[PDB]
This record gives C-alpha cells, sequence and structure tokens, in this order.
C-alpha cells in the first residue's frame, strides 16, 4: 500500500495507472462529465497522489493543482474505488497529501463541495470559513456561486499522518 | 468535485 505522486510523463506505465485513476473518478463521481475529468487529470496544471496496491494496482486517488507562488492548491477530485471503501483508505489518503503539501510549502488548500461531501471535507478539517484572503485566490480559482469553497489550513509544522 | 449526495 503506497501513496504515490503520480506523474503523467507520457510512459505506458504512468499513462495506465492515470487513466485507472481517471475511470475511478468518473465511476465515483457520476454527476462529472468523464471527458471534464480527463481533461483535467492530464492536463500541464494537475497533478495526481495515487493509493497504489501491491505496487500496481490503483484503488483510489485525488488530483490537484497547486498555484506555487499563491501557495495554496485546488482539489479537483477525490475518490476510492467502490470495493476499497469503508477501511480508511481516503482519510489516509487525505493525511498523507496534507503532509506533502505541507513539503512543498502549501499553505492552503481550497476545493468545492456539494451536500453530503462538505461533511466530508469538514471532517478532514476543511472549514466555510476562510482565514485566507479571498483576493488572494480571485482570479486562480473560478467562483461558482453554484457551490460551496471550502479551506483547510497547512500548518507549516503539524504532523499530519506520516 | 463535482458531489451529489451518496459516496457510501
Ligand atoms: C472517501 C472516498 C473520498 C474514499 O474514501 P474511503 O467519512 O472516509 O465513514 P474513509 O463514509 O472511510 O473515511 C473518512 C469518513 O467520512 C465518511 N463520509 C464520506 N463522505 C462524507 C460526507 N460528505 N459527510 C460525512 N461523512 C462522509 C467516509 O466514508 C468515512 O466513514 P466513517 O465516517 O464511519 O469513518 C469515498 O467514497 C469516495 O470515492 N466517494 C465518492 C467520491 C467523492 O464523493 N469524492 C469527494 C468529492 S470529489
Amino acid at each position: 500500500l503506497d501513496f504515490d505522486i503520480l506523474t503523467n510523463d507520457g510512459t505506458h506505465r504512468n499513462m495506465k495507472l492515470l487513466i485507472d485513476l481517471k475511470n475511478i473518478f468518473s465511476r465515483q463521481l457520476p454527476k462529472m462529465p468523464k471527458e471534464y475529468i480527463v481533461k483535467l487529470v492530464f492536463d500541464r496544471h494537475h497533478e495526481s497522489m495515487v493509493i497504489l496496491k501491491n505496487k500496481q494496482k490503483v484503488i483510489g486517488g485525488i488530483c490537484f493543482r497547486q498555484y506555487k507562488p499563491q501557495r495554496f492548491a485546488e482539489v479537483a477530485f477525490l475518490a476510492v474505488t467502490a470495493n476499497e471503501q469503508v477501511r480508511g483508505y481516503g482519510t489516509r489518503l487525505m493525511n498523507k497529501f496534507k503532509d506533502h503539501m505541507q513539503k512543498q510549502n502549501i499553505e492552503y488548500l481550497l476545493t468545492y463541495a456539494d451536500n453530503f461531501a462538505i461533511g466530508y471535507f469538514k471532517k478532514q478539517g476543511f472549514t466555510k470559513e476562510h482565514r485566507m484572503p479571498q483576493e488572494k485566490w480571485k482570479g486562480y480559482i473560478k467562483d461558482y456561486d453554484g457551490g460551496t469553497l471550502m479551506e483547510c489550513y497547512i500548518h507549516p509544522y503539524v504532523d499530519y499522518g506520516r | 468535485k463535482g458531489l451529489g449526495k451518496g459516496g457510501a
């Protein structure tokens, strides 16, 4: 069981892993246009951290986009394959992600949430009330009136997972 | 992160 950053380097190996992850995303996010998931996952700005089982099988992951100069990143997609849910993987992934973000000098995590989703990120430490100056993400992260923008502060020396 | 309830 590994949580590795999956590089989109045009190799058969990584490409396959990214595709498997993309398929888990669409199967688990039915309201999301599959081609839209494809677009983001493989674009120049996004990165993915995968939950790798037996160093070959993808069972989950999180797609995100860092805004390095601004020191914040947006979570695009998060998911664990159906037959592997409710085993603590999703929470362990999020913790590995925060630790990686802390190491990447990222100060805040932002993500849009709807319905149930909101409850999930609240349990993952995200809040509706932001402490990050609005004008900081304005212009970088699209402002949708239809979704709840949530944020998680990444303190420089709090221990998240490992 | 499009979500419509469910999600186990
Ligand atoms: C978690 C996924 C993110 C991988 O996770 P695998 O709260 O925590 O009860 P890991 O129902 O087990 O859990 C952290 C806990 O929050 C639960 N839960 C999931 N969404 C929740 C929400 N919106 N509000 C409250 N609880 C929620 C988790 O399932 C899990 O169970 P527990 O609370 O008894 O431990 C999962 O189903 C998945 O792929 N879901 C669909 C995709 C999705 O909605 N992704 C995020 C939006 S892009």
